[PDB]
């Protein structure tokens, strides 16, 4: 997989360059922002089981046909692979976040989920709707100040629910 | 001994047939010693 | 890719986890380490072609017969030289990409792997190009903890020819 | 005697070597017993078989065999009787070999068993008839017993999907549980207790996915939470 | 609206569009942005990266744009690539 | 145990390497953080006694059914009572074990792995232990990198429950 | 696998017929010339890593974009990769060579090939320049007497040349 | 099949290795038996007629009772009688082409490969096939090499059936 | 798999639903004529290897060209092979009859089996006709009065004719 | 497998007390020494190719019945497995430095290795004088102040030289 500095170093090699000073400047305020990153993540693992379990709650409030009989996260098995695949999206995002970009997001997760789903009957745009609660409540959290110094986070916050975009129009 | 490590197991009658056959070949090895004073116009 | 960050990332998902602080901590160590190397990368390109056109010439000092023998896999002709700086220069760029990822990933991909099926193949003896980072070990001129970063990915490519 | 019918092979991944020496992040963790480990490092190896073999979504209470990893503790079965064991289990005949036909639970067994696609078609038509004359208990020793899975696995390591990702790219081949699922467009239909088969994106009257314009004063707001110090 | 708070990443938006439109200091995808070029080692024209030193396959997969789901995916089954040449008179004589 | 140093050599073991620049960096990490994880092990340690007594008794204000209930599974008896007592002090333990340590290792070996066929058998409920374990949390009295540190090895134990 | 007279015999199952006298002297004369056939073969192995090695660094010579940064045999992975292929066809091209027909070359090595090149983004047609190389390299020193007895053996020399034009046009 | 070509091939494939001398010695071998198993080929095969009928009546004479008792899987009536001499002609063949090829290739494929399976379920003795071979192989005619070419593959029919 | 009891109980769970009175009163309906059931794969069991090798000899007499050189039926393998599958398509129908459905024979028997004979090269219609064979062969066994008593077992008759009749629409 | 910070936790497990303040005061100086233990680290994996080597070269000077045909190490298949072994052991030695204990060093190198060696025919006492020989060219080499801070570090070199002869001691 690549991390964001080895993105910048797959770019160059592909032209057989080295790296000015101003692609090395670039990425000394990416280490500079390394502290706040591992905060964002440290704050997602932490509560990981109520991103989850409160965005299902919320997902089936609003469309109770999922968990009717004849539903398809009706019958407890279901329903306990339906709270798996949150969490698995959830994992991978918070890969993809200090990675700090999203290529093991891109090719152990979403590949081939879309196709998954219709082999299956899944509703491939209700889990679109899961990922998008597990979004807000992770961005509420990234931005809560609890346990944290004083000081800015905001491009982060921005860029941890890119990473939540990317893998609810990938499964649509 | 041949190379230090690669030896020959040769009973005595034998080994002077081993010797005396290298020594049929160092005969032959003085006779193309004389391919060094034909060095230049050989067959004219 | 032989980041500190991708091999955290891969031994949580090997037993299918979530990110603790146990790799939180290996990602953090990176970061620490990021400043002095940094400024190795940066006056390692900057003195490029110096170190480059510099050990090229101790490998022909050391093995005069580079330049005289005749054959396709010697620097004895105009494109010969060509190819040596070239590959001078590869060794040296994919330094400066180790230092700059942290951890030797792009040594591994794009250098050593598969390396020693080429200098057997092309007839190129692998001690030319350790005597040509022998220069660079001795004259990139750095101290402190910015040449301890820099001989660490020196020292890892004399390794593998080795 | 009935032998197996001839297939024809394929250009794969693993036919050919990768000249890797010192392999990177993208190298798949061997799970061994002769290693040594501990008794928490030994539930590391019961894990990886477990998402090998059945998926990460079978990995539930009513799923997990205690008696087989008892034995796997005390050093009376291998490896390679612990994925016989879990492919001949109550939990994979009921959830994986009673939603496929003999075809399809074929190249299941293939990718999750000898970490490697099927050659061809013709492939899962020359095993099928394994299964359908000996049952799942012959097909099982036949696939273990062969000179692929003897040479890459042995009998004391977990199976991985073998050769997945190139050593330069950053995009590999799909991972054998999201390119085959427990079922597939056939039992789908109403055999599965489904309906519809597809689905709209969700409508909604406060649009919830705006794309942010270049004026907009989220895009500075970067400093916003807390001004710089010094003077 | 617009995105205001940090608290609506997760609520509203989703993220820019085009990197014309990213967060103050970041890409498109929210990593730092970092200049694309670096000094290049051993220009020449034989041995060196010249214009028609082919891409690299691995340039893609890096940028996260060969995956179908993300942005730099461009799909080119509708794209003039994929348009036979009516120059090829092959072509246009099958066609009349 | 899953430590941050047994972690980097069986990374660097299974693919057949010396422990380079990627290795140290993590074990690097480690020993920073350290300072901060050895401080919140020995201000959790000496302050035991006020959070074991605490937590317990705010499972009781929360759950009071369960000092009236008849029954083994409940702390009606003094014998129950102090059964409830010693679970607290076994899951505040395993906390200070992993902030010595690094990383949640010796809690995913002694204590969550065989967990919920307990609490199955016995009729233990684990929002009991969610309830003590969240006492723990607001009153170990730690600020700054040393709460950070404490706090992510309570809610290690919160998230395996929940 | 067949070989040319495992070849003959799958002919003649098929219609269930004994063999004629036609078709047992043609065998009789692959007999003939086996030994002929075994000094190409022998030719050809004996200096198979030259073959190989010549024959890249013709092709590099001669299309020096493969070695230019960012070309499909730029670097020590993908220059060892395009050394390995060659030697892969020039394998099973030697092993078409005993048998006396192509089973073993379509089958255990060109199934499937052109799709794996497409994918990969290798040059396909330029894999079909380095076994053309290859063809002319080893058709002329299977043309070269020394060791050999004298004589004409210009109808293997043709077949041989066929097995490397079958894996040249079943590789683009 | 089992070419000795084909037999040597699998072998320099499965090490991935190219036809060394240890190859090349086995298919000389090949070729210097050649010229005795084609004479025996050619001799079988214009003499077929005269070995077919003359075998065909031998199994009556050794068993009488195939040309007696009913049932379809007897040689009493005239369809029983043509499909009996139909398999004789199929194991002379399948001799035939085993020595052209070298080999017991073609007679595994063909006619050994399920052949328990066909005599069990339409109740074929397997006994009636090896008085028919035991007359071949005495009376095929043949000397010399020659035939011991052709009684290597007799006695290969005679040791799967028996 | 599921029986006739069980299929039932899986339709009446997507509703949601309880069995009404008129389902349990039709299932003890199958448990009244439950012994002429096993009256009936009694006698097909006892004869199983009759009714395949007496099928298939007269299938290769009406069809004389499965057995001529280059039928489909001509070899040892190819004719051992024909025998087999008719003993697993006998084998899944009776797997159906003491089920009292057939989805053990549409799970396990017939499913992609029509495409699997198109890729192998099978006539696919002749197998219907082997099937058809089979069908006559074992309901006149069925019929059959020899150590039983004298009942009306018509009904369960016309339902395993339905089932070999589902096997040779399944495989054309 | 256990570092030194596990090593004291599963001792305090097994008798169910907390760790005291003298026990957390002799982990914290472990820690403000784990610089010079990385430099130690550093130091012989950076020179392990020459280290191995140059103790082989030594070794086969001193003993030339190793090499001399009918020994132990002639025949290059075997040869090529005596720098195999030098090298596993050297690695994880270096294993158990940053550890802190051999935990990793006994289970997953030394276990059985006696039994092994003497399963072979392996001289095991001349495997002891080459893992004596790494030793000293090891001991000499984290003794070397070029590019270090000087200080004091004589603690741990007497740690590192224990360890060969931990593996030293277990092969004979
Ligand atoms: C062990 C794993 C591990 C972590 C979890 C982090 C934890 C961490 N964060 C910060 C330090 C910080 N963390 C934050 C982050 C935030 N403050 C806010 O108000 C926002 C809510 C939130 C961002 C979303 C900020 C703003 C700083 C310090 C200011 C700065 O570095 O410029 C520091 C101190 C660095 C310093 O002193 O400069 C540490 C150790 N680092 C680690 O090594
Ligand atoms: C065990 C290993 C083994 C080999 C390596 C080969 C090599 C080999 N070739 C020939 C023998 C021969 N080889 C050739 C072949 C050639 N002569 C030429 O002038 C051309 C350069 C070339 C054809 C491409 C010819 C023409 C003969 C002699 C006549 C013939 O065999 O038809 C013979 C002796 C048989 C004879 O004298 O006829 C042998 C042993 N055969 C083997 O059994
Ligand atoms: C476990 C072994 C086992 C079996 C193999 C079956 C066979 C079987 N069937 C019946 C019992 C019966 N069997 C039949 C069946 C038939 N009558 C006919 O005329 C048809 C030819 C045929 C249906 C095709 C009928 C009709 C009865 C009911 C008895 C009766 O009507 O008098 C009985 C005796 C019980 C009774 O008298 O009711 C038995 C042993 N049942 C078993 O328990
Ligand atoms: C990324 C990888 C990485 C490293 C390689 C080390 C590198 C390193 N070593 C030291 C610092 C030091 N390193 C050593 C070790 C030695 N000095 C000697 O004279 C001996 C030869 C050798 C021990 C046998 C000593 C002794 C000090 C402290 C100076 C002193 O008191 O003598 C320091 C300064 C911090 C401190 O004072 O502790 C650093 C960064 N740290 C890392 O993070
Ligand atoms: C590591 C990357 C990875 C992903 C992402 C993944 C997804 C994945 N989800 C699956 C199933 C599932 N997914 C769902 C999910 C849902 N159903 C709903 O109604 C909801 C809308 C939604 C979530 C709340 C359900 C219910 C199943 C069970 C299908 C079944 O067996 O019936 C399956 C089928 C295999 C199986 O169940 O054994 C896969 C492969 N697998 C992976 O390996
Ligand atoms: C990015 C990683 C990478 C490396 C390391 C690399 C090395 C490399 N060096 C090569 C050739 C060469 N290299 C040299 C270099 C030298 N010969 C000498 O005599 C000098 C002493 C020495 C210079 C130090 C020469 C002369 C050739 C041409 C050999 C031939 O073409 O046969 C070749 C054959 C193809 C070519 O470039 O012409 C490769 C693949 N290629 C890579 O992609
Ligand atoms: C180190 C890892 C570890 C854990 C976690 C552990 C838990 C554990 N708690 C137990 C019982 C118990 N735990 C409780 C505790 C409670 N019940 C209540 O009502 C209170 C609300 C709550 C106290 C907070 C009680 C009352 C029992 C006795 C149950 C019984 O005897 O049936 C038992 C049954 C045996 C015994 O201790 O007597 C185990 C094994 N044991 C371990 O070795
Ligand atoms: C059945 C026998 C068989 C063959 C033949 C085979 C080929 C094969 N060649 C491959 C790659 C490759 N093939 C080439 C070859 C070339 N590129 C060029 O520019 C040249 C024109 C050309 C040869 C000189 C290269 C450079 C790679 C891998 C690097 C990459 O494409 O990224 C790969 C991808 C996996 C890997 O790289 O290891 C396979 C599977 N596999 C098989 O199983
Ligand atoms: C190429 C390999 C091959 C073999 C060996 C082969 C044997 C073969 N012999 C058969 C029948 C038969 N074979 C015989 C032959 C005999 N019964 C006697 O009593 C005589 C003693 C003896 C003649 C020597 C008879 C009478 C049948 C008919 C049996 C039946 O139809 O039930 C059948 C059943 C179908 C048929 O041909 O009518 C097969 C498949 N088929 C093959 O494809
Ligand atoms: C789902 C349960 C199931 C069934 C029913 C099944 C059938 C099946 N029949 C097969 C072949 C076959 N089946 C036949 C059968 C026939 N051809 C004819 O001419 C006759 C009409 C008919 C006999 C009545 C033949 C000739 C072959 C191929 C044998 C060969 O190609 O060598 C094969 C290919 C395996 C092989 O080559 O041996 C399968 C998998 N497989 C299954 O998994
Ligand atoms: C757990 C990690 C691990 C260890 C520790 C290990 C040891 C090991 N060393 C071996 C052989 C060997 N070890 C040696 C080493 C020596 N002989 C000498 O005379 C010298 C004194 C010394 C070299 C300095 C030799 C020569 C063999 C080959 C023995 C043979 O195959 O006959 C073998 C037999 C397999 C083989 O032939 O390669 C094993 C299993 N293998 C492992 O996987």
């Amino acid at each position: 997989m690549l991390d964001a500095f080895a993105k910048v170093v797959a770019q160059a090699d592909a032209r057989g360059e080295f790296l000015s000073n101003t692609q090395i400047d670039a990425l000394s305020k990416m280490v500079k922002e390394g502290n706040q990153r591992l905060d964002i993540v440290n704050k997602v693992t932490s509560n990981a089981s109520a991103i989850v379990t409160n965005s299902a709650r919320a997902l089936f409030a609003e469309q109770p046909q999922l968990i009717q009989p004849g539903g398809n996260a009706y019958t407890s098995r279901r329903m306990a692979a339906c709270l798996r695949d949150m969490e698995i999206v959830l994992r991978y995002v918070s890969y993809a976040m200090i990675a700090g970009d999203s290529s093991v997001l891109d090719d152990r997760c979403l590949n081939g989920l879309r196709e998954t789903y219709q082999a299956l009957g899944t509703p491939g745009s209700s889990v679109a709707v899961a990922i998008q609660k597990m979004k807000d409540a992770s961005v509420a959290l990234a931005n809560d100040t609890t346990g944290t110094p004083i000081g800015d986070c905001s491009s982060l916050v921005a860029e941890l629910a890119g990473y939540f975009d990317r893998a609810a129009v990938s499964v649509v | 001994e041949i190379v230090p490590g690669s030896y020959m197991y040769l009973s005595p009658a034998e080994a002077a047939e081993y010797r005396a056959q290298q020594a049929a070949v160092s005969q032959v090895s003085a006779a193309f010693s004389a391919d060094v004073q034909s060095k230049m116009a050989q067959v004219s | 890719m032989k980041t500190p960050i991708t091999e955290a990332i891969a031994t949580a998902d090997n037993q299918g986890r979530f990110l603790s602080n146990t790799e939180l901590q290996a990602v953090n160590g990176r970061y620490q380490r990021a400043t002095a190397s940094l400024t190795a990368a940066k006056a390692l390109t900057g003195s490029a072609q110096r170190l480059i056109t510099g050990a090229a010439q101790a490998v022909y000092n050391k093995f005069p017969y580079t330049t005289q023998m005749p054959g396709p896999a010697y620097a004895s002709s105009a494109i010969g030289k060509a190819k040596c700086a070239r590959d001078i220069g590869y060794y040296l760029r994919m330094v400066t990409y180790c230092l700059v990822v942290g951890g030797t990933g792009p040594m591994d991909e794009y250098l050593v792997a598969g390396l020693e099926e080429i200098n057997r193949s092309f007839d190129l003896s692998p001690s030319w190009y350790i005597e040509a980072l022998q220069y660079i070990k001795n004259s990139h001129g750095l101290s402190g903890q910015v040449a301890n970063e820099a001989n660490a990915y020196i020292d890892y490519a004399i390794n593998t020819l080795s | 005697s009935i032998p197996i019918l001839k297939y024809s092979l394929s250009t794969q991944n693993q036919r050919v070597e990768s000249f890797e020496v010192n392999p990177g992040d993208e190298q798949y963790r061997i799970y061994s017993t002769d290693s040594l480990p501990s008794s928490s490092e030994v539930d590391q190896i019961i894990w990886a078989a477990y998402r090998q073999i059945f998926s990460e979504h079978q990995i539930l209470k009513s799923t997990k065999q205690p008696f087989l990893e008892s034995q796997l503790r005390f050093n009376q079965i291998s490896i390679k009787d612990f994925i016989k064991g879990l492919v001949l289990s109550a939990p994979f005949r009921d959830l994986n070999y009673n939603v496929n036909n003999n075809y399809r639970f074929v190249e299941i067994c293939v990718q999750r068993v000898l970490g490697r696609d099927i050659y061809n078609e013709r492939e899962k038509i020359a095993w099928s008839i394994i299964i359908a004359t000996q049952g799942l208990e012959g097909f099982i020793d036949t696939l273990l017993n062969t000179q692929e899975y003897l040479s890459n696995f042995g009998d004391s390591i977990v199976p991985f999907q073998r050769r997945r990702i190139i050593p330069q790219r950053s995009k590999g081949e799909m991972p054998f549980n999201l390119k085959t699922p427990r079922y597939g467009i056939e039992f789908r239909s109403k055999l599965a207790a489904t309906q519809f088969s597809w689905a709209s994106p969700i409508r909604r009257f406060r649009p919830q996915e705006q794309q942010p314009k270049a004026g907009d004063p989220a895009l500075f707001l970067n400093m916003v939470q807390e001004m710089g110090p010094g003077l | 609206d617009k995105a205001r708070s940090r608290s609506d990443w997760g609520n509203r938006n989703v993220l820019p569009a085009s990197e014309g439109d990213a967060v103050l200091g970041r890409t498109a995808k929210g990593a730092v942005a970092v200049p694309e070029f670096g000094i290049p080692q051993l220009d020449d024209p034989v041995l060196g990266f010249g214009p028609d030193s082919m891409v690299d396959p691995r340039i893609a997969e890096a940028d996260g744009a060969v995956w179908r789901w993300d942005a730099g995916f461009v799909d080119e089954s509708m794209t003039l690539a994929s348009c036979a040449d009516i120059s090829d008179e092959a072509v246009a004589d099958e066609a009349f």
